[PDB]
């Protein structure tokens, strides 16, 4: 049976692990290795995908365009960080007047 | 790349919410980038401890180093509940 | 050729960017950052092409050379 | 006025288009890409995303130029505060 | 009075020690240390990195902050110029 | 505890920095910044100690989070 | 570490001036520390050039891309004209 | 006889090879590569050190502390880049005083 079906997830694990011997990272790297990476990687995708979702919705659509990722990531204080020095190609920029005008 | 994978996730999450091209290009780009960051101080970790083999103690480690703060707690028990599911499901 | 970059351009690029009033000299001024800001990307972004052996600058030579530059960009691969 | 500013702000701020015309940059492109190697072709997509990486890159200078402009007592903003928001940034020619 | 500041300037310009005294800063190594984990032990050398790496982080900040209270027209700096040094730097707390 | 830290050491720190004059608020906002600044380098530090399972902090482990932090020290080792 | 080297790099420089433990646990940072950025680089190159293994014509573009302007041409010379040396003094 | 004589080099280009390897950056390393590696180690080391030693002199003294290479490494502007992100322990600050004070 699949290796990313044992471990409950949608992210491939055997992709996940050939890119971690391929990419010259390690001399051998173990078997949970890619599981709890790719574990790691689906969170993720689903967390931002989730806010972004939202936003998607907020607006008035139901096809998640890169402004909703942007929103999401942006307004997420969390999310921002993690993708800090990162540019969403069509992203845009958060709307955003600094007071004193 | 990983747009299988990114929309099969996407309809876990919102079952009726569609997604670009353009915006798939973007999450792609997502999904290699942290991996090439956690497997970049994964690999650092390994070396550091002059160990030849990259654990997932050593993913763990690279997650909790890379992550923010509560974003990383849970990148953490999702991938000890998926690691531990996968061992002991043989 | 830098002069196609146009005083419009420059000032919705500065709305974007929340500002108000733009100074006219300004104008002038972003020409000169953004020409330094493309010759350091463009350069990598051809070393980059100069080792594969291929004339042409790949998409992914670009995203490269901006990673070097501390600037990752989403969209175009990985 | 600052009816019409503000009003720009937000059409801008809303929008997620590239704000320089295709061509022109194109041939800035071109026209740089000539000195390190002369023999040089990019592709459409390589041209692109410079564009979406120079005018994010820009966007996020002039938000920080801006806040040096407040920073004094100012609206308008000079060149000297693209030049004290570079510095900080570690920028430089 | 301008001639002592600048005097000092040139002073510690021209030093190389460190300006904290050295037990004040342990202690708030240790005291801080205690919260991510309660048996740690630094050695002293790993507290010195620390050190070296804190204070040369600050002057560096207090040139860039030297330089926001300068683009208004002032010679004494405020938290505001901290803030909008640390802004541009992208840092946070 | 970081009242530990004093308006002389700030103030020379602050001389190193060029600055001629210092309003008197910035004393304890610069202790602000400290703490921050050592709270970030020093959890990142203990993490790399908690990995080789060492209960004591190493002065490479300082090196390496600061590294990770974009500080790169010399003269503790490399 | 490298000590042995610098020293002797230095006599060749300034046969006259010596250099302190703590100015050498400096130039020993730095030797380790541009090593670890040409070779990441290095390293970078070949993956997207999809080569296992790194020529010195990797250590070439990795010195033209991490050094500054003519700081880095010099860097080429010297390298080329060691590799040179090495390859054919068999 | 010696790789690193063979070179015409200071910096042991062998150490600089089991590195290269050991450091999994590659899956193998070619024979140049640390020669070349090596080389260039060894002029930048050549460069910081001379101005270093420079330094020295104008000063006062014959051995040269951290304070020379900052000193050196700061008023080179190409030297400067490179170690840009990087801090001199005991290094210190260089001397300047913002012109409008």
């Amino acid at each position: 049976k699949s290796r990313s079906s044992r471990a409950g997830l949608q992210f491939p694990v055997g992709r996940v692990h050939r890119l971690l011997r391929k990419g010259n990272y390690a001399e051998r790297v173990g078997a949970g290795a890619p599981v709890y990476l790719a574990a790691v990687l689906e969170y993720l995708t689903a967390e931002i995908l989730e806010l972004a979702g939202n936003a998607a919705r907020d607006n008035k659509k139901t096809r998640i365009i890169p402004r909703h990722l942007q929103l999401a990531i942006r307004n997420d204080e969390e999310l921002n960080k993690l993708l800090g020095k990162v540019t969403i190609a069509q992203g845009g920029v958060l709307p955003n007047i600094q007071a004193v005008l | 790349s990983y747009s299988i994978y990114v929309y099969k996730v996407l309809k876990q999450v919102h079952p009726d919410t569609g997604i670009s091209s353009k915006a798939m290009s973007i999450m792609n780009s997502f999904v290699n980038d942290i991996f090439e960051r956690i497997a970049g101080e994964a690999s650092r970790l390994a070396h550091y401890n002059k160990r030849s083999t990259i654990t997932s103690r050593e993913i763990q480690t690279a997650v909790r180093l890379l992550l923010p703060g509560e974003l990383a707690k849970h990148a953490v028990s999702e991938g000890t509940k998926a690691v531990t599911k996968y061992t002991s499901s043989k | 050729n830098i002069q196609g970059i146009t005083k419009p351009a420059i000032r919705r690029l500065a709305r974007r960017g929340g500002v108000k009033r733009i100074s006219g000299l300004i104008y002038e001024e972003t020409r000169g950052v953004l020409k330094v800001f493309l010759e350091n990307v463009i350069r990598d972004a051809v070393t980059y092409t100069e080792h594969a052996k291929r004339k042409t600058v790949t998409a992914m030579d670009v995203v490269y050379a901006l990673k070097r530059q501390g600037r990752t960009l989403y969209g175009f691969g990985g | 006025p600052g009816t019409v500013a503000l009003r720009e702000i937000r059409r801008y701020q809303k929008s997620t288009e590239l704000l320089i015309r295709k061509l022109p940059f194109q041939r800035l492109v071109r026209e740089i890409a000539q000195d390190f190697k002369t023999d040089l072709r990019f592709q459409s997509s390589a041209v692109m995303a410079l564009q979406e990486a120079s005018e994010a890159y820009l966007v996020g200078l002039f938000e920080d130029t801006n806040l040096c402009a407040i920073h004094a007592k100012r609206v308008t903003i000079m060149p000297k505060d693209i030049q004290l928001a570079r510095r900080i940034r570690g920028e430089r020619a």
